[PDB]
């Protein structure tokens, strides 16, 4: 549903009509119609801090370096402490971060397979040929001169060698 | 092998010919695409795959 | 202060020893995180915390 010409545009895609907006209550889910920048300061309750930009938790200052690890990810034990991490990227059992795009791919990033420990391999049966549109069908269906692959790689002519 | 649930037939034309005269249409449900081994339980009906 | 609704409880273990010896759980549905202050209304079982 696309936002009415009357009505403003969160970051995240929410509507909400143009009055509200800067006028100091945290509409938007991140606040962008009153950015705490010039406008005002909306991420959750004044005497209440988040779990950081990309942790919905709010908990109380008074658990900002309280000892404990408040938020989820540690980052109340953040400045005085350590450890933070990237939606993008993946956390090993060590805690280093790789790129997502090097979880489940053959290769140990994590210098202890934890990015490749509970992964279901992107390929199917060893009985099965992998259409290219991800589809499984099993190898007996190649070269059949029926595309029962979507995008008729099964009937692909560099699979067969035709 | 796939599992197959509420499986129902029907003939469409059916002629007691020396060739192959009858088409049968058979409706399933089902979970992935696959292979069945197909049978009739009977001399009276031979199928033809 | 957090509201709660539904509150149930349930005691893993026990054992009346002198130091202390039981484990409760409590479950419940709330709709913001805070703190809440536990206390038991009975001197049959004191608390820790």
């Amino acid at each position: 549903k696309t936002c009415a010409e009357s009505d403003f545009v969160c970051n995240n895609g929410q509507c909400v009509p143009s009055r509200w907006k800067c006028d100091g209550d945290p509409d938007c889910e991140d606040g962008s119609d009153e950015s705490p920048e010039q406008c005002h300061m909306r991420t959750c309750r004044i005497h209440e801090i988040s779990c950081g930009a990309h942790s919905t938790q709010c908990i109380p200052v008074s658990w900002r370096c309280d000892g404990e690890n408040d938020c989820d990810s540690g980052e109340d034990e953040e400045n005085c402490g350590n450890i933070t991490c990237s939606p993008d990227e993946f956390t090993c059992s060590s805690g280093r971060c790789i790129s997502r795009n090097f979880v489940c791919n053959g290769q140990d990033d994590c210098s202890d397979g934890s990015d490749e420990l509970d992964c279901a391999p992107p390929t199917c049966g060893a009985h099965e040929f992998q259409c290219s549109t991800s589809s499984c069908i099993p190898i007996s269906w190649v070269c059949d001169d029926d595309a029962d692959c979507s995008d008729q790689s099964d009937e692909s002519l560099e699979q067969c060698g035709r | 092998a796939p599992t197959i649930i509420d499986l129902t037939c029907t003939v469409a034309t059916c002629t007691h010919s020396s060739d192959f005269g009858g088409v049968l249409t058979l409706t399933y449900k089902t979970d992935k695409n696959g292979d069945c081994s197909v049978h009739s339980h009977s001399n009276v009906a031979t199928l033809q795959e």
